[PDB]
RNA sequence: AGAUAAGAAUAAAAUCAAUUUAAAAAAAAAAAAAAAAAAAUUUUUUUUU
């Protein structure tokens, strides 16, 4: 399920490539997670909405 | 023609009509008769966008 | 002369214009009287041959001649961030905002601001509404 | 919900599928984890995909 | 819930429908199963057309 | 919504716009909290999550009450 | 936010509405709900809030 | 997570607001709610949290 | 008329103010505004708009 | 008069005129409710179907 998978990524502190519904790509590292929001410690802290995300992939196997 | 028809009540000049107001939306087809040269009489309905012309199938001054 | 062309009915509203402004402009710029039948063909009431030819050139430049297809070399004309008004023909400004001009790496419009500069341009927006819009090949 | 069993049937047969995202993108992989809000892929690239962003699916073979 | 019975009626009649997605893409085929968030529709094989991704539906015949 | 029911009662021709900007001309015939059916030329269903804005061609009678 | 919207409706303030697309609309609030706006324009108009990106008033409420 | 918006409001941080359409806005929170954010920069405006894709600040908080 | 009043501020023509403006309250009847010639406050206060008046009692 | 049957993915860059069309042109307040719904404190609610 998504919530435990997100916790496992956070636990393993895995760098991910995040994709947005607009066709946006980004790369970052997890700061924290929420039922509606994803927070990243890569560069400046980013609050990314779950309704805005299309896809998530890890750089290294979770 | 399927996408609107030219219908003359009288004279050589042919006035326009369209799929809805030909027959007050009784059908989805442009003409209930659906036949060229068919005898059903025609007269104007009031509605007139400046870029549109209306000549509905209407007999006997139905208005 | 009373010269005539059996030109395409559909362009009628664009040869008259809202308020008859473009027909008034055409008649005054050609110094020649014009009829363009709403259903029928154009007539040109002219004093002499060169003035009739001038009227033909101007109405031909706004009849048919659809700008849909391959790249054309349009004259930039007005240039601003909110748009270059790049015209391939008369009365047809291809209003091309920086968003049309550019994606990813982007720059201040001074990098390519000029008037009358011929530049490569093709269609990016189309409609029946006459809000059809072209764009600089940098849009690729 | 019959959608979860359809996805489970694809997972059971381990069928490679083409998933189409609403943005107009094909992605390719094998159906793996499945939640009411998200779908994972068991393909070499382990994708996690939001179902709100999924438009349509076609398989390599009928399920 | 107007949509669910309409979709069931299409599934019952297996009438060819044109579905449009939010991105403006057309698909064509016959509904033969649905659920509250998804439609299974055949053109090559019965497959997922997600209702949240649908903009419009229009059938070939009245149902 | 009562506004959409009032439009359905008065059977007013409306212009509906989609989120992608596509413009649909038709008269709304049925509505649920997910969808509208409009039967302009052929029966069609439009999802409300895909609609951006709706405007009537004719005037629409005020609800004549507190909102 | 609820009182701010009521104040805009009370004061009949001209507002600029922007959808997800690059459209700009001018109107005033006629009625408002957590799912919809009814907007004064050339005619009374319905806007679904899921289509709106931002609203900015011409005068502060 | 929840007070992140309050922390930005407390530090009055100019924050880049990104809408799904890919547009970037700039400004600080005036107030925030589960469904909507009201912005302090220039004229006060309401941006639907539903329409917001991401927020990233000028400084970390 | 019952439905509203035509109200003159100048020489250039001014259309009907609707009774729903003229009267704040539910009733909306001609008895509230039957007196001809009366001098009254009148501000259109409207841009990007067609001709209307926000007179209100 | 129809909208690409989906560009493996826009580190992120508001498009002109939304009532139309030919000389305009036709012109139109009744409004707080503070969340909609269900369990009976919660949840869904256009912040992941």
């Amino acid at each position: 399920l998504q919530d435990p998978f997100l916790n496992a990524l956070r636990r393993e502190r895995v760098p991910v490539s995040i994709y947005l519904v607009n066709g946006i790509k980004l790369q970052g590292q997890i700061e924290s997670f929420d039922q509606f929001v994803i927070l990243l410690k890569n560069t400046v802290s980013q609050m990314v909405y779950k309704h805005a995300i299309s896809t998530v992939v890890p750089s290294r196997p979770v | 023609v399927d996408f609107g028809a030219f219908v003359a009540i009288g004279g050589g000049k042919e006035g326009l009509v369209h799929i809805s107001q030909i027959a007050d939306k009784r059908v989805e087809k442009v003409t209930d008769y659906l036949q060229m040269g068919q005898e059903v009489p025609v007269k104007v309905l009031e509605v007139d966008r400046q870029g549109r012309i209306r000549l509905s199938i209407k007999e006997a001054t139905e208005q | 002369r009373i010269h005539t062309i059996k030109i395409n009915p559909d362009k009628i509203k664009d040869v008259i214009g809202k308020g008859g402004s473009v027909i008034r402009a055409l008649t005054e710029e050609t110094g020649t009287t014009i009829e363009i039948e709403d259903d029928g063909t154009v007539k040109i009431a002219a004093t002499d041959g060169e003035k009739a030819k001038h009227a033909i050139r101007r109405i031909e430049e706004i009849t048919a001649e659809i700008e849909v297809g391959r790249v054309y070399t349009g004259k930039v004309t007005r240039i601003v961030d909110f748009g270059a008004f790049v015209a391939i023909g008369g009365g047809k400004e291809g209003l091309v905002h920086i968003s049309q001009i550019a994606d990813k790496r982007v720059e201040k419009v001074t990098d390519y601001l000029q008037m009358g500069q011929e530049v490569p341009v093709k269609v990016l927006e189309v409609d029946r509404q006459g809000r059809i819009r072209l764009s600089i090949k940098e849009a690729t």
